[PDB]
């Protein structure tokens, strides 16, 4: 009876190892953990193969997850909402200075500076404290599209940056798109 | 050292338990056959293969089933739903018609060989045998051990069957493909003696296993009411271990 | 025989201990080591499909592992940091020399001879020993990419050596790269 | 115990085997462990365990 006790309690332990083997070198369960994300939500016109809990990359280095794919038939074009991240997309303390000043610059060059009155730079310091306040790394004319990694696997979001002064809040919407590319797709291009 | 004392005497008397069923299959085997054998022989084949015709045949039903609702769900993502009667039919004639039947064969037919020879045993018919004049491994184990390894390869060949007739049920029949493209796939890819002759030389080896544990363990029994039950639940153990073991040398030899 | 059972008994317990012993080395739990495994770093524009504990071959033999791989919300880069071997990319005692009379008779040719002073040996003195102290076989104009290995291929780093005076240390950072290509913009590149 | 980790390791060694020579003429011999983990999860493990 303590042997009985003993030996059942190694069976527990060989049960407990097994299903730390299962969970986390098997499946994809502990690579699954948002860093304070926020969320936000894109407008396509072909979703086809795009299924929850996708990935979203920005330069190949995984940046969020998809939520939810729903029509919104009043308009008919079909709505993915996608939370991101903190750290890897939101700036911190050195580089919100080192995009603060620039965007000033970018802004009170030679040329946009006589492009509004004649009056101080509070309406350029207002465009530094419009900032601060929740900005994400995705400037204003990135897009987003569906694309689909190899030839034969999954398809995933993928943001492509691109120009651009000023930069998106947490929770907007990305308003340049495009669907995925399927066969009939791919064939209309070509000719 | 107490249980490794115990350890150890426990798996020497399993390696002399080997000794004595090699030495009793070569007596079964190498003999002059007798009078009124063959009748006899013909009565186990009712009792082994006949038997078991109805777990077999509903037991290969269910398992053409899955292998045509889970395979149809592979091949149709990358365009090759015509390879539907090609993977069913050599799944089944390589992989599982020859260890899947060998592991109800040893459940049902199995077990029920080493109760009826255990209880021969139990009630002393087997040592009123021997002082008649009449040696038991003859008249008794001998028509039994062979009309086992008749029965199990002739019970595969009608798992195989209808194997893939419900896997062609499941897959041509509701999922909706190409009846003439489900045989033309599988008479092009599927050979006869590299796919089901090497299926026939697999369910041998293992009905000679399967038999000669299931033989062995009701003659050398212990002939008192839960020694039998003891031995009923040595030949499952056994001959699953045998059938898996020797499985894995057959593939990589026939396949490797 | 109870010295019989004593030794069969403590046979099948040995052998039953370090099947468990082999099968955790067999399964990425504990251990799974590297021969003095040293640690490099390289920056690409695009690493999409790139995991981590991926493959970094030289001339199609596997060198080492790919580490971790993170992104720089500024400047838009993507730094992956990889580990080598000590066995396969660094010279043992013998090669050292052959590679250091190398460098030095190409260096202390009539081109240079010309061009530097005539106090000549002084540079080779103190290059020589710069030379002993952690050296790796990957020349300074090498250059690093995403390779997809086959077409339906994982994805992998591929070194590929080329030219090369001198030699990069260990920890340094390979500043020729190209990163992947995506087939959305293969198709597009076309026409 | 003994029963379900020696048959599972030698089930294991048929479906490594026989998974490499269906994969390695399609060149998708980096999807063996998809496909020997996903057979084993999904249909082997449940069914041949219970019949033991
Ligand atoms: C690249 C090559 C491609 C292949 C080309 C072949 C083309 C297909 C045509 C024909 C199929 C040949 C495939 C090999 C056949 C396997 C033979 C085998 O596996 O032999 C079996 C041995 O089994 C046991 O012991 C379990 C012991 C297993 C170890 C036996 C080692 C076998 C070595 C000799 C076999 C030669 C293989 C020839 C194939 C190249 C015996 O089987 P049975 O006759 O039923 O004996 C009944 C038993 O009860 C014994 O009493
Ligand atoms: C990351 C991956 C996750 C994987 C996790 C790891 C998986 C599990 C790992 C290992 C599991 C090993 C299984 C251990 C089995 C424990 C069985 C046991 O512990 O049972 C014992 C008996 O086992 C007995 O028969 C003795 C049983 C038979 C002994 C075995 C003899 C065969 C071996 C010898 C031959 C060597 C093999 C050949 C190799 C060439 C109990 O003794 P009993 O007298 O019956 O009961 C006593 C009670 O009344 C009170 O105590
Ligand atoms: C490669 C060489 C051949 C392969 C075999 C290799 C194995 C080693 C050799 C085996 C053959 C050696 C010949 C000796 C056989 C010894 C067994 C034996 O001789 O058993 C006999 C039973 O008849 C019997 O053959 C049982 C009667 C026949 C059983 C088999 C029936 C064959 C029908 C199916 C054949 C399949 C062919 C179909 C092909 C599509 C005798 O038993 P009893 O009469 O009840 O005894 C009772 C008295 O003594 C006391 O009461
Ligand atoms: C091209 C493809 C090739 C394929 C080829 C075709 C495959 C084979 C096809 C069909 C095989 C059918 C299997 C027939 C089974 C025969 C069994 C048999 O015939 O055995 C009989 C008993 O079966 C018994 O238990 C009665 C056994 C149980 C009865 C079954 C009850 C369940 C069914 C009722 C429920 C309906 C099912 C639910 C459906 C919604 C024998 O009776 P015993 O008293 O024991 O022995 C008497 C002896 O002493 C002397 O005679
Ligand atoms: C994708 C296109 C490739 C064909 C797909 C397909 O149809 O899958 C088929 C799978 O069946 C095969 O043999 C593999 C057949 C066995 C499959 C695995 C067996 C399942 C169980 C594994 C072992 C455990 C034993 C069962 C436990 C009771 C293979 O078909 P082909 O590759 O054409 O030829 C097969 C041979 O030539 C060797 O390759
Ligand atoms: C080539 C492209 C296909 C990938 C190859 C592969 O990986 O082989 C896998 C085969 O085993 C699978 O998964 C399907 C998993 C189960 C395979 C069939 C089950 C084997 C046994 C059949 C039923 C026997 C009954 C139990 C045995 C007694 C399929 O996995 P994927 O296709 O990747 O998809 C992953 C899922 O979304 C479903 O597809």
């Amino acid at each position: 009876s303590r042997t009985s006790e003993l030996a059942v309690g190694i069976f527990v332990i060989i049960f407990g190892i097994a299903l730390f083997f299962l969970a986390m070198k098997v499946s994809g369960l502990v690579g699954t953990n948002l860093s304070d994300g926020y969320t936000m939500k894109a407008q396509f016109d072909n979703v086809n193969g795009l299924k929850p809990r996708a990935k979203v990359t920005m330069s190949g280095v995984t940046i969020g997850r998809v939520d939810s794919i729903t029509l919104d038939p009043v308009t008919r074009l079909a709505t993915v909402t996608f939370d991101l991240d903190g750290k890897l997309t939101s700036f911190n303390a050195e580089q919100l200075k080192e995009v603060q000043k620039n965007a000033l610059d970018e802004l009170r060059y030679s040329s946009d500076y006589t492009q509004a009155t004649p009056a101080q730079q509070k309406t350029m310091e207002q465009q530094l404290i419009s900032n601060m306040n929740s900005i994400t790394s995705i400037d204003e004319d990135a897009y987003i599209m569906v694309a689909t990694n190899g030839l034969l696997g999954e398809k995933y979001l993928k943001i492509v940056p691109g120009g651009g002064l000023n930069y998106l809040k947490r929770g907007d919407t990305i308003s340049n798109t495009q669907g995925t590319m399927d066969l009939e797709d791919l064939i209309s291009k070509f000719i | 050292m107490n249980t490794i004392a115990w350890l150890g005497r426990l798996v020497i008397e399993r390696i002399r338990g080997i000794g004595v069923a090699a030495l009793m299959l070569l007596q079964i085997i190498f003999s002059l056959p007798s009078a009124g054998g063959f009748g006899r022989f013909v009565y186990q084949m009712h009792r082994v293969g006949v038997m078991s015709l109805l777990i077999i045949t509903v037991s290969g039903l269910f398992i053409g089933l899955v292998l045509g609702l889970q395979g149809y769900s592979i091949l149709v993502n990358v365009g090759s739903e015509s390879m539907l009667g090609t993977m069913v039919s050599l799944t089944l004639l390589r992989e599982l018609a020859p260890v899947v039947a060998a592991l109800l064969f040893a459940g049902r037919a199995g077990s029920a060989l080493t109760a009826e020879i255990g209880s021969m045993k139990q009630s002393e018919q087997l040592a009123s045998m021997e002082m008649i004049g009449v040696d038991p491994l003859k008249q008794i184990v001998s028509p039994r051990l062979w009309a086992g390894i008749v029965s199990l390869p002739m019970l595969t060949v009608i798992f195989a069957a209808i194997g893939i007739v419900g896997g062609k049920l499941v897959g041509v029949d509701f999922l909706g493909v190409d009846e003439g493209s489900f045989w033309s796939g599988m008479q092009n890819n599927v050979q006869f003696g590299h796919d089901v002759v090497n299926g026939i030389i697999k369910s041998i080896v293992f009905a000679l296993l399967c038999t000669w544990i299931a033989v062995f363990q009701g003659y050398a029994c212990d002939p008192t009411p839960e020694g039998i039950a003891t031995a009923m639940t040595r030949t499952v153990v056994y001959s699953s271990l045998c059938v898996l073991g020797f499985d894995f040398v057959l593939t990589a030899v026939m396949f490797g």
